[PDB]
C-alpha cells in the first residue's frame, strides 16, 4: 500500500478530500488551524497513488504527501 | 445514524449491457455495489461506457473496483443532487459498507473521527535517509 | 589429450542452445510461480 | 491610434521589425563588402 | 612559416583552386549569348571570385597543403606575424557588440522593475524607453566597470533564493 | 474561413505573378520537353546565386516541381 | 503468497507481472533487502566479488581453450602478417552450403570466425608458441576459477565470516594492495618477461621443464648484488632482429631504448621488463605508508584532519571525510568507478599510439576494435561513477557529520557549478555547430576557400615540444640545442625521436583544422554529459521544485502532474538522460579515431584533412562511402563472409528502433490496451480454460525508461560494431 | 450487465462447444488429452512436411516433416506439464486439479505422437 501523511501545515481547506477519487482522506476536528479541522488519511489501503490530493493542496510546501509503496490489486487500480 | 444493510433485491437501472463490466475478479476476489434513491427516471452515464436510465426509487449497480463506484457517486451527487452509498461484496457473501464511512461525507468535518497518518511537523523537518538505514525494510523518513 | 572429439559440436551446441535452456526455463518458471507457505 | 501603436510594441511585432532591420543591415554590408573573411 | 603553413600568395594549391572555380563558371558561360542576362550574372560572379582570391592573398593568410586559408588564434603568434585581424581583432569586435546587447537589455529589465506591472513591460515593449537605452549602450564597458567597482553589479547572497541543502 | 480563403488567394496570386515575372514559361511553351520549368530566382548575395541553375530557355533559376507550367498550358 | 523474491516481502505479495521484473531488477541492491544489516551487507558483497573473479577466469579459460582447440595459433606464429587469427569454429545447422563455403577461411577445415580481440598478438608477445601452451594455461585458469568460487562459499560459513571491523580496516588493505596486489604482481610479471618472454622472442624455448637451468643473463645475479646494474642494459636487440628467432638478437634484459621494434612495430620487450621492475619498486615502497599493528606509518584520518587551509577558504576542509568515505560503500564505488573509468580511456589512448604487442599495428581491424571496445566501456563506467555519487548523497550523506567541510560546501554553490557547466556547453555547442554549418554552406556554394579553418596551434605546439619537427616550432625536444634534448640523447630520445617523426604510425598523428573542430565537439560532449550527471547528483537531495526529494529515494517515477508537472525529476532519470549523451560523445570520439585511421591506412590522409571540416564530408566520405562492402554481404546475386555483419548491421538498426517505442510511448496508453486483451481472453472459449497466475500489467514508468535505454544502447553498439569490423576487415582482409 | 450476442449466446454454438472433449465432463482426463492430442498431432505434420527446409527432397521430406512435428508435440507436452505444476498447487471437473492435469498432459503426449505417426502413414 502507498503511504499518505498529513503535516501540521494543513489549513483545513478540505480540497484534498474533495479531490480524492478513492475516498482515502477525510476531515477531522483540530485546533491547530483557524478552520479548526485537519485532513486525515484513515483508509490508505485504497489509495491508488494518483496524487490528485497533492495537486489540490494550496500550502507551500505541501501538507499532504503520497509515498508510493508496495503494489496490490487495489493500489494498482486493477478491475481484474 | 447506523450502518445500512445491503438489499440484493433492489432493482437496477435500465441498461442493455456492455463489454466494460465485471470480470473473473468479481467471482474470485471481490466486487462493489452502489445503491441510491432516485426522485425520477433519468438518463445518466455509466462509468463503464454508455447511457443508463435510473429507475424511480431504489437503484443498484455492481462495479469491478472501488474507483468506479465513487466515480458514479460524484456524478450523481453533483449533477442530480443524490446521496448514494456503496459496499464491498466478497465472494463468500460478506458485505462491507464503505461510503460514506460514518454517514457523513468525508469533505464535511464530523465529530467522532480520529486523525490517522498525521505528522505534527512540517515536511522540511523530516530526518535524513541515513538515520533510518538498516531498519528492516525500505522506509522513508516520513514513516517515522 | 585435451582435444575434444570431432563430434563434440554436434552434441554441445544443441545441448546448450535447446536442451539446457528448455530445462532452465521450465525450472525457473515453476520456481517463480511457487507459493510460499 | 494610441492602441494601434501599442499593438506595434508587442514582442512579436518588435522582434519582426528589429530582426528585419538587423538582417537588412547584415545583408547590405555583405552586398557592398562581399566575401569578408578577415579584418584588414 | 607558422606551423608549417605557407602564404596563400605563394601556394600552388591556392592558385590551382582559383583556376578550377573560374573554369567551372567559364564552362557554363559558353551556352549563353554575350549580352544575355545569364551571361552578365556569370561574369559578375567571375569578377567577385577573382577579387576574393586577390584579397585573401593580399591580407596575408596562410594556406595549408589543401590550398585553403588557415586562421591563427594564439594572440602571440597573431601579433608577431601580422595575423591579428583573423581572430584577435574580431574577438574584441564581438565582445563589444555582445556586451552592448547584454548591457542594454539588463538596463531595460532593471528600469521596468520599478513600474506598477513589470511583466506588462516585457510583452509590450516601452519603445521610447528602449530606444533611449539603446543609444546609451555605446559606453557599456565604462558603465559596467563602475558598477563592478561600486559593488552594485551583483546582488547579495542573502536576497537570492536557493533550495535546501 | 474568409481569412483562410484570403490567404489562399494571395498564395495563388503569387504563383501566377512569379510565373509572369520570374519564370521561363514562354520559352518552355515552345520546347516543353527540353526545358525545365523555373519560376524562382535568387538574388546574388553571399554566393547563393549558384542556386540559379541553367534550366534552359536562356534562363537561370530554381527548377519548380509544382506542375504549374503544365496546368497553365492545359488551360 | 509467492516465494520469489525471497529478499522483498513487498514484491512477493505483488499480484501482477510486476514482481518478476522487479525481483530481477532489485536482486543486487542488498541495502534494500528485508532484514539487511550492515555486517551482513559487507559479507554478501565479499562473496559476490569471489563470484565475479571466478567468472572472469573461466571466461579467460574459454578463450584459451577454443583458440587452442579450433584456432590456427601455431600457423599464425609462422606468418602473423599474412594469416588471419581464428576465434572459434561455427556449427550452425541453419547454414546453407554457400554459407558453409563462405565462412571456411584461415586454413581451417570448416567454417570459422576471425578473431578481432587481439589475443593472438598478446599471447605471442608473452612467449606462448604452441597449442600445448594454450591448453595448459586454459586448465590452470579453470582451476583458479574453481578456487575463487570455493573461497566465496567458504567465507560465507559460520567460522569464516569476517567481522565488520575487518572490512573497515582501510590502512591495512591499502598497504597490502599497494605493495602486494600491485607491487609484487608487477615484480612477478617482470620475472616472467626476463625468464620466459624475452628468451622466447630470441628463439630460445624456456618452459617449466627447463627454466631452472637457463640463465636469463650470461651473468646471473652477479651484477644485481654488486650494484653493477648497467650490466643488464648492454647488448640490446639490434635493429635487424627477427622476432622469435636468434638472428640479430641481443643479451640485455633491462633497457631504455624508448622506441618501437623495427619489425613488429611495437614496444621493446626489454623496455617493458624495465618498466614493470621500476613500477614494482615504487608500489612496494608506497605500500609501507599507512599504520598497522607495528606502530609506524600514517593514520589516514590524521592526514585528512590536518589539511585545512588556514585562511578558511575551504571552511572546515577535510574534517569528517574519513568517516564519510569509510562508512559509505557508494562513496567508495563512485571513486573506484571514476578512477577505473579514466584508466580505461588511458588504456585506449595509449595502446593504439604505443602498441605493446607484436604485429598489433598492422592488424587494422584489431586496432579499431580494441580502441572502440575500451572507450565505450570507459563511457559506461564514468556514468556509473556519477550515478553512485548521486546515490551516496541520498542514502549515505549526513549533513551534520560533514558540517562546513569541502563536501558540504559543494552543495552550497551547486547553482554556481551547474550554471557554469551550462554556459560552457552552450558556448561549445553554438560555436562548434556554427563553424561546421558555416563550412557546409561554403562547400555547398562551391567556395571552399571561404570556410573558417582554425589551426590547432596549441596542440601542434605540444607535439613540437615532444620532438615532432613538422610544425617548425623547434623548442624542447624539437630543438637540438636544448638541455632536454641533450640530457636524454643517450637514454631514450633516439628511439623516441625516430618513432615520433615517422608519419606511418599512430604516435602523435599530424593534426589540422579538421582535428580542431572535432576536438571541440568532444569537449562539448564531455561537458554536457558532466552537466547532466553533476546536476543529477547535486539536486539528488532536493530542488526548488521538489524540496523533499531525498525522502523519495534515488529512483522513483515522478511526483505527478502537479506543480507544473514533474516527469523525470529523480536523480535516476538524470542518469538515464546522461547515457544518451555518453553514447553520442563516445560515438563522436570513435568516429574520429576510425576515419582518421582509415585514411592513414589507405595512404591518403588528405581525404580526412579536406573532408572533415564540414559535416557532409563525414556523411558522404566516412559513413556512406565505407558502407558499400558491408551492405553487400548478401544480395540477390549471392553472399560472402560479410553477410553476418550485414545481418548484424540491420539487427542493430532494428533493436535501436524498437527502443524508440519504449522511450516515446508511455505507460498509460499500454495499460488501457492490455485491459481489452484481458477481457478478450476471459470471453474466448477453449482459451479461458487456461489462466494466468500473475495479472498482466503494462511495464512501470521507470522500467520503460530502462528497457528503452537498453534497446537504444544495444542497437547503438551492435550497429557500429558491424560497421567498424566490416568496413575495416573488408578493406584490409 | 454483460453484452449478449448471437455469437456469445446461440443454441448451435453452445451445443457444438459442449461436444468438444475440452468441455465434455464426465470423461477421464487422460481420455480427454488423447482425443485432443490426436486432433492436434495429426494436423501439425502438414506445414512442416510441405514447407520445411527439406520439403523438396523426394522421400526425406515426409520423414523430416513428421519427425519435426513429433518434436513440437514433445515441447507442447512439457508446456502442459509445467502449467499444471504452476496453476494447481493448493474443483468440480477433475481436469482442473493437480492430479487431473498431469494425467491430461500425459494423454496429450501419447495422442499427439500417435497423431503425428498416423499422419505419416497416410502420406506413405
Ligand atoms: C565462458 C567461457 C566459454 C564460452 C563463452 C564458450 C563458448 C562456446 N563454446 Mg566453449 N568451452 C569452454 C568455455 C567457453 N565456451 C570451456 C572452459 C570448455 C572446456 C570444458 C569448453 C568446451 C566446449 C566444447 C566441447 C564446445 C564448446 C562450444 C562452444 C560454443 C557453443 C556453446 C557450447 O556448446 O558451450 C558448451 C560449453 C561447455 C561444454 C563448457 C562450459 C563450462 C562452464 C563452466 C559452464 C561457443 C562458441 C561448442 C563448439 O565449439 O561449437 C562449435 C562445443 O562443442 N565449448
Ligand atoms: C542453438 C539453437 C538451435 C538449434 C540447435 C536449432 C536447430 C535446428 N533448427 Mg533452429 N531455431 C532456433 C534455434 C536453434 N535451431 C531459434 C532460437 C529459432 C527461433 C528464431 C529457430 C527457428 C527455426 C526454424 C523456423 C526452423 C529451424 C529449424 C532447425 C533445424 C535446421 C536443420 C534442418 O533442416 O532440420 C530439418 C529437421 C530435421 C532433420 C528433424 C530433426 C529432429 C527434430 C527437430 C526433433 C525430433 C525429436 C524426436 C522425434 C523426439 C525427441 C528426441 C530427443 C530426446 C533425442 C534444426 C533442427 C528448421 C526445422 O526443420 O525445424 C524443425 C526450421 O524450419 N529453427
Ligand atoms: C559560429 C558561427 C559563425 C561564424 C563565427 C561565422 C562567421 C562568418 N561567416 Mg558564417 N555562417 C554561419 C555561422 C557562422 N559564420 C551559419 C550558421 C551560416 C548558415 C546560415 C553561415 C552562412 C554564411 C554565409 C553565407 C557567409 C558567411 C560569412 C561569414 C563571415 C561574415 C563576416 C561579415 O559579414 O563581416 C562584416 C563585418 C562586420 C563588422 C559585421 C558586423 C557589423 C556591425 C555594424 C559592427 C559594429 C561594430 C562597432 C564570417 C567569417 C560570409 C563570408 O564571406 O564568409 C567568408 C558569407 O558569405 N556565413
Ligand atoms: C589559451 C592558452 C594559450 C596557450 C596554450 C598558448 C601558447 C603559446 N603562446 Mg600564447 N597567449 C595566450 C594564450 C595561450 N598561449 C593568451 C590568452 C595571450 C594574451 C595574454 C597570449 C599571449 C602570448 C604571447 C605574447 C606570446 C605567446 C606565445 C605562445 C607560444 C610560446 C610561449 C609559451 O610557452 O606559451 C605557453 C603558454 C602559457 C604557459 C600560458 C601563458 C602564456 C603567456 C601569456 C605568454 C608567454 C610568452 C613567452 C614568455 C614568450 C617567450 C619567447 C618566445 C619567442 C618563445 C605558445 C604556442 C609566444 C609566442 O610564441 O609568440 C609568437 C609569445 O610571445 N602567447
Ligand atoms: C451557390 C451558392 C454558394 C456558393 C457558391 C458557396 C460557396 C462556398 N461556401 Mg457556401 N453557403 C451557401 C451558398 C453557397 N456557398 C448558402 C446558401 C449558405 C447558407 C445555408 C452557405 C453557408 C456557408 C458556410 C457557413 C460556409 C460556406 C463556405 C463556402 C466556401 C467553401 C470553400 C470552397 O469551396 O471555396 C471555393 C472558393 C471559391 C470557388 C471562390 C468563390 C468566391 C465567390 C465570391 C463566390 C462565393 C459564394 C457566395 C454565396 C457569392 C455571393 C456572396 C455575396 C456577395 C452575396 C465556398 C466559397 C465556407 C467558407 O469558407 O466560408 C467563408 C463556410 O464556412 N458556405
Ligand atoms: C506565397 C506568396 C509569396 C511568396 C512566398 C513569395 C516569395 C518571394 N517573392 Mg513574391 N510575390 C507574391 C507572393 C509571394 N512571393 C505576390 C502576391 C506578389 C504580387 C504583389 C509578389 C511580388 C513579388 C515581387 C515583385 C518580387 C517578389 C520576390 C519574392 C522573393 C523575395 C522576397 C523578399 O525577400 O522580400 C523582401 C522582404 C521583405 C520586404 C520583408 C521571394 C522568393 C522578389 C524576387 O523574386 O526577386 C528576384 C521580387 O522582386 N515577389
Ligand atoms: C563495480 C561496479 C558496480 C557495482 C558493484 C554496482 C552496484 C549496484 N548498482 Mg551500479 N552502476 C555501475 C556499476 C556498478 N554498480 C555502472 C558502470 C553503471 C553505469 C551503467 C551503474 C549504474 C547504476 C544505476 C543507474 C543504478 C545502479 C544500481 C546499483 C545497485 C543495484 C544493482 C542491481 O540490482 O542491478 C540489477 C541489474 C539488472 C536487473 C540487469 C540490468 C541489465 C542491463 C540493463 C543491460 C542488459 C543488456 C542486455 C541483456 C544485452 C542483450 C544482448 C543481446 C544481443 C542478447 C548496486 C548497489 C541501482 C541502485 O538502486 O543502486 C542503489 C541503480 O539504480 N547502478
Ligand atoms: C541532435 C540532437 C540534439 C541537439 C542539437 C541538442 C542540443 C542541446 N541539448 Mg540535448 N538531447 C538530445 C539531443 C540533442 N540535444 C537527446 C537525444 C537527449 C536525450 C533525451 C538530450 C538530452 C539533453 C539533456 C539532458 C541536456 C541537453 C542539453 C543540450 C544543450 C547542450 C549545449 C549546446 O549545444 O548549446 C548550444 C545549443 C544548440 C547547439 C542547440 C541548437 C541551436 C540552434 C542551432 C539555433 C538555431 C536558431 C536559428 C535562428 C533557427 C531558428 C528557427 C526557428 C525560429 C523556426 C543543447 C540545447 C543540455 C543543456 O540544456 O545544457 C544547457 C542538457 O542539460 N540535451
Ligand atoms: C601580484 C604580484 C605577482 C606575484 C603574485 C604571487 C601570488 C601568490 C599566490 C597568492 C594567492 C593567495 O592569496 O592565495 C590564498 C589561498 C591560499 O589559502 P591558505 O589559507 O592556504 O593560505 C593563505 C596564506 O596567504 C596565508 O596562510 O590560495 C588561493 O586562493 C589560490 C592558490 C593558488 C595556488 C597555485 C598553485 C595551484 C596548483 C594546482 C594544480 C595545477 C595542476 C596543473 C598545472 C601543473
Ligand atoms: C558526484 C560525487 C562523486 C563522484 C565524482 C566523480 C565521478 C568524479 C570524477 C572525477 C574525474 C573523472 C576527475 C579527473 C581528474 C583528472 C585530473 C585532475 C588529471 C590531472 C592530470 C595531470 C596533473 C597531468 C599532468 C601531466 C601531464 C599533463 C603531462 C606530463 C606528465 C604530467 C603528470 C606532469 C563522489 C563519488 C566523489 C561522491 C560525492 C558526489
Ligand atoms: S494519491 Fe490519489 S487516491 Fe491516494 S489519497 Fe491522494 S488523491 Fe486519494
Ligand atoms: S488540501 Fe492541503 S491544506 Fe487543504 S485540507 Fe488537504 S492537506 Fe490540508
Amino acid at each position: 500500500a502507498h503511504i499518505v501523511k498529513i503535516y501540521d501545515t494543513c489549513i483545513g481547506c478540505t480540497q484534498c478530500v474533495r479531490a480524492c477519487p478513492l475516498d482515502v482522506l477525510e476531515m477531522v476536528p483540530w485546533d491547530g488551524c483557524k478552520a479548526s479541522q485537519m485532513a486525515s488519511a484513515p483508509r490508505t489501503e485504497d489509495c491508488v497513488g494518483c496524487k490528485r490530493c497533492e495537486t489540490a493542496c494550496p500550502t507551500d510546501f505541501l501538507s499532504v504527501r503520497v509515498y508510493l509503496g508496495s503494489e496490490s490489486t487495489r493500489s494498482m487500480g486493477l478491475s481484474y | 445514524w447506523t450502518v445500512p444493510t445491503l438489499n440484493p433485491d433492489t432493482p437496477s437501472p435500465i441498461f442493455g449491457g456492455s463489454t466494460g463490466g465485471l470480470l473473473r475478479k468479481a467471482q474470485t476476489e471481490e466486487f462493489y455495489v452502489i445503491t441510491w434513491e432516485a426522485k425520477k427516471e433519468q438518463i445518466f452515464e455509466m462509468p463503464t461506457g454508455g447511457a443508463a436510465i435510473m429507475r424511480q426509487g431504489p437503484n443498484l449497480l455492481k462495479f469491478g473496483k472501488k474507483e468506479q463506484c465513487l466515480a458514479l457517486t460524484t456524478q450523481l451527487r453533483n449533477k442530480f443532487k443524490l446521496t448514494p452509498c456503496f459496499y464491498r461484496v466478497f465472494p463468500d457473501g460478506k458485505v462491507q459498507y464503505l461510503h460514506p464511512a460514518d454517514g457523513v461525507y468525508p469533505e464535511k468535518v464530523n465529530a467522532g473521527r480520529v486523525g490517522a497518518n498525521q505528522n505534527m511537523r512540517r515536511i522540511g523537518q523530516n530526518v535524513n535517509p541515513i538515520k533510518v538505514k538498516f531498519s528492516g525494510r525500505m522506509m522513508s523518513p516520513a514513516e517515522i | 589429450p585435451f582435444v575434444p572429439p570431432s563430434w563434440a559440436p554436434s552434441v554441445f551446441v544443441p545441448l546448450t542452445g535447446l536442451v539446457l535452456p528448455a530445462i532452465a526455463m521450465a525450472t525457473l518458471f515453476v520456481y517463480i510461480e511457487k507459493e510460499a507457505p | 491610434m494610441k492602441d494601434f501603436t501599442t499593438y506595434l510594441s508587442t514582442a512579436p511585432v518588435i522582434a519582426t521589425i528589429w530582426f528585419t532591420f538587423t538582417a537588412g543591415l547584415l545583408i547590405e554590408i555583405n552586398r557592398y563588402f562581399p566575401d569578408p573573411l578577415v579584418f584588414s | 612559416d607558422i606551423a608549417g603553413l605557407t602564404p596563400c600568395s605563394e601556394s600552388k594549391a591556392y592558385a590551382k583552386l582559383e583556376k578550377k572555380e573560374l573554369k567551372t563558371l567559364e564552362k557554363r558561360l559558353k551556352q549563353y549569348e554575350a549580352d544575355s542576362a545569364p551571361a552578365v550574372a556569370l561574369k559578375a560572379t567571375m569578377e567577385r571570385t577573382k577579387a576574393r582570391f586577390a584579397n585573401y592573398a593580399k591580407a596575408g593568410l596562410l594556406c595549408g597543403n589543401d590550398g585553403l586559408p588557415h586562421l591563427i588564434a594564439d594572440p602571440g603568434l597573431a601579433l608577431k606575424y601580422g595575423h591579428a585581424g583573423e581572430v584577435f581583432i574580431p574577438t574584441f569586435g564581438f565582445l563589444y557588440v555582445a556586451g552592448y546587447i547584454g548591457y542594454v537589455g539588463r538596463q531595460y529589465l532593471i528600469a521596468v522593475k520599478g513600474e506598477a506591472k513589470p511583466t506588462d513591460k516585457e510583452i509590450i515593449i516601452d519603445v521610447p524607453l528602449a530606444t533611449k537605452l539603446a543609444w546609451q549602450g555605446a559606453g557599456w564597458p565604462l558603465a559596467a566597470v563602475q558598477e563592478l567597482q561600486r559593488g552594485t553589479l551583483l546582488e547579495k547572497e542573502e536576497n537570492i533564493t536557493v533550495s535546501p541543502r | 474561413h474568409f481569412g483562410q480563403l484570403g490567404i489562399i488567394f494571395i498564395w495563388l496570386s503569387g504563383m501566377y505573378f512569379h510565373g509572369a515575372r520570374f519564370s521561363n514559361y514562354e520559352a518552355w511553351l515552345s520546347d516543353p520537353t527540353h526545358i525545365k520549368p523555373s519560376a524562382q530566382v535568387v538574388w546574388p548575395i553571399v554566393g547563393q546565386e549558384i542556386l540559379n541553375g541553367d534550366v534552359g530557355g536562356g534562363f537561370q533559376g530554381i527548377q519548380i516541381t509544382s506542375g504549374f507550367f503544365q496546368l497553365w498550358r492545359a488551360s | 503468497t509467492k516465494l520469489f523474491p525471497k529478499f522483498s516481502q513487498g514484491l512477493a505479495q505483488d499480484p501482477t507481472t510486476r514482481r518478476i521484473w522487479y525481483g530481477l531488477a532489485m536482486a543486487h541492491d542488498f541495502e534494500s533487502h528485508d532484514g539487511m544489516t550492515e555486517e551482513n551487507l559487507y559479507q554478501k558483497i565479499f562473496a559476490s566479488h569471489f563470484g565475479q573473479l571466478s567468472i572472469i577466469f573461466l571466461w579467460t579459460s574459454g578463450n584459451l581453450f577454443h583458440v587452442a582447440w579450433q584456432g590456427n595459433f601455431e600457423q599464425w606464429v609462422t606468418d602473423p602478417v599474412h594469416i588471419r587469427p581464428i576465434a572459434h569454429a561455427i556449427w550452425d545447422p541453419h547454414f546453407g552450403q554457400p554459407a558453409v563455403e563462405a565462412f571456411t577461411r584461415g586454413g581451417a577445415s570448416g567454417p570459422v570466425n576471425i578473431s578481432t580481440s587481439g589475443v593472438y598478438q598478446w599471447w605471442y608477445t608473452i612467449g606462448m608458441r604452441t597449442n600445448q601452451d594454450l591448453y595448459v594455461g586454459s586448465v590452470f585458469l579453470a582451476l583458479v576459477s574453481a578456487i575463487f568460487l570455493f573461497a566465496g562459499w567458504l567465507h560465507l560459513q559460520p567460522n569464516f565470516q569476517p567481522s565488520l571491523s575487518w572490512f573497515k580496516d582501510a590502512e591495512s588493505r591499502l598497504n597490502h594492495h599497494l605493495s602486494g596486489l600491485f607491487g609484487v604482481s608487477s615484480l612477478a610479471w617482470t620475472g616472467h618477461l626476463v625468464h620466459v618472454a624475452i628468451p622466447e622472442s630470441r628463439g630460445q624455448h624456456v618452459g617449466w621443464d627447463n627454466f631452472l637451468s637457463v640463465l636469463p643473463h650470461p651473468q646471473g645475479l652477479t651484477p644485481f648484488f654488486t650494484g653493477n646494474w648497467a650490466a643488464y642494459a648492454q647488448s640490446p636487440d639490434t635493429a635487424s632482429h627477427v622476432f622469435g628467432t636468434a638472428q640479430g638478437s641481443g643479451q640485455a634484459i633491462l633497457t631504455f631504448l624508448g622506441g618501437f621494434h623495427p619489425q613488429t612495430q611495437s614496444l621493446w620487450l626489454t623496455d617493458m621488463a624495465h618498466h614493470h621492475l621500476a613500477i614494482a619498486v615504487i608500489f612496494i615502497v608506497a605500500g609501507h605508508m599507512y599504520r598497522t599493528n607495528f606502530g609506524i606509518g600514517h593514520r589516514m584520518q590524521a592526514i585528512l584532519e590536518a589539511h585545512t587551509p588556514p585562511s578558511g577558504s575551504l571552511g572546515a576542509g577535510h574534517k569528517g571525510l574519513f568517516d564519510t568515505v569509510n562508512n559509505s560503500l557508494h562513496f567508495q564505488l563512485g571513486l573506484a568507478l571514476a578512477s577505473v573509468g579514466t584508466i580505461t580511456s588511458l588504456v585506449a589512448q595509449h595502446m593504439y599510439s604505443l602498441p605493446p604487442y607484436a604485429f598489433q599495428a598492422i592488424d587494422f581491424t584489431t586496432q579499431a576494435a580494441l580502441y572502440t571496445h575500451h572507450q565505450y566501456i570507459a563511457g559506461f563506467i564514468m556514468c556509473g561513477a556519477f550515478a553512485h555519487g548521486a546515490i551516496f548523497f541520498i542514502r549515505d550523506y549526513d549533513p551534520e557529520q560533514n558540517k562546513g567541510n569541502v563536501l558540504a560546501r559543494m552543495l552550497d554553490h551547486k547553482e554556481a557549478l551547474i550554471s557554469h557547466l551550462s554556459w560552457v556547453s552552450l558556448f561549445l555547442g553554438f560555436h562548434t555547430l556554427g563553424l561546421y554549418v558555416h563550412n557546409d554552406v561554403m562547400q555547398a556554394f562551391g567556395t571552399p576557400e571561404k570556410q573558417i579553418l582554425i589551426e590547432p596551434v596549441f596542440a601542434q605546439w605540444i607535439q613540437a615540444a615532444h620532438g615532432k619537427a613538422l610544425y617548425g616550432f623547434d623548442f624542447l625536444l624539437s630543438s637540438k640545442t636544448s638541455a632536454a634534448f641533450a640530457n636524454g640523447q643517450s637514454l631514450w630520445l633516439p628511439g623516441w625521436l625516430d618513432a615520433i617523426n615517422n608519419n606511418q604510425n599512430s604516435l602523435f598523428l599530424t593534426i589540422g583544422p579538421g582535428d580542431f573542430l572535432v576536438h571541440h565537439a568532444i569537449a562539448l560532449g564531455l561537458h554536457t554529459t558532466t552537466l547532466i550527471l553533476v546536476k543529477g547528483a547535486l539536486d539528488a537531495r532536493g530542488s526548488k521544485l521538489m524540496p523533499d526529494k531525498k525522502d523519495f529515494g534515488y529512483s522513483f517515477p515522478c511526483d505527478g502532474p502537479g506543480r507544473g508537472g514533474t516527469c523525470d525529476i529523480s536523480a535516476y532519470d538524470a542518469f538515464y538522460l546522461a547515457v544518451f549523451w555518453m553514447l553520442n560523445t563516445i560515438g563522436w570520439v570513435t568516429f574520429y579515431w576510425h576515419w582518421k585511421h582509415l585514411t592513414l591506412w589507405q595512404g591518403n590522409v588528405a581525404q580526412f584533412d579536406e573532408s572533415s571540416t564540414y559535416l557532409m564530408g563525414w556523411l558522404r566520405d566516412y559513413l556512406w562511402l565505407n558502407s558499400s562492402q558491408l551492405i553487400n554481404g548478401y544480395n540477390p546475386f549471392g553472399m560472402n563472409s560479410l553477410s553476418v555483419w550485414a545481418w548484424t548491421f540491420l539487427f542493430g538498426h532494428l533493436i535501436y528502433a524498437t527502443g524508440f517505442m519504449f522511450l516515446i510511448s508511455w505507460r498509460g496508453y499500454w495499460q488501457e490496451l492490455i485491459e481489452t486483451l484481458v477481457w478478450a481472453h476471459e470471453k474466448t472459449p477453449l482459451a479461458n480454460l487456461v489462466y494466468w497466475k500473475d495479472k498482466p500489467v503494462a511495464l512501470s514508468i521507470v522500467q520503460a525508461r530502462l528497457v528503452g535505454l537498453a534497446h537504444f544502447s544495444v542497437g547503438y553498439i551492435f550497429t557500429y560494431a558491424a560497421f567498424l569490423i566490416a568496413s575495416t576487415s573488408g578493406r584490409f582482409g | 450487465g454483460m453484452l449478449e450476442t448471437p455469437v456469445t449466446s446461440a443454441p448451435i454454438v453452445a451445443t457444438y462447444l459442449s461436444n468438444l472433449p475440452a468441455y465434455r465432463t464426465g470423461v477421464a482426463p487422460v481420455l480427454r488429452g488423447v482425443e485432443i492430442g490426436l486432433a492436434h498431432g495429426f494436423l501439425l505434420a502438414g506445414p512442416f512436411i510441405k514447407l520445411g527446409p527439406l520439403r523438396n527432397v523426394p522421400e526425406t521430406a515426409e520423414i523430416a516433416g513428421s519427425l519435426s512435428a513429433a518434436g513440437l508435440v514433445l515441447i507442447l507436452a512439457l508446456c502442459l506439464s509445467i502449467y499444471g505444476s504452476a496453476q494447481f498447487q493448493s474443483a468440480r471437473d477433475p481436469l482442473f486439479s493437480a492430479d487431473g492435469w498431469s494425467e491430461f498432459a500425459a494423454g496429450f503426449l501419447v495422442g499427439g505422437e500417435a497423431g503425428v505417426a498416423w499422419a505419416y502413414v497416410c502420406t506413405q
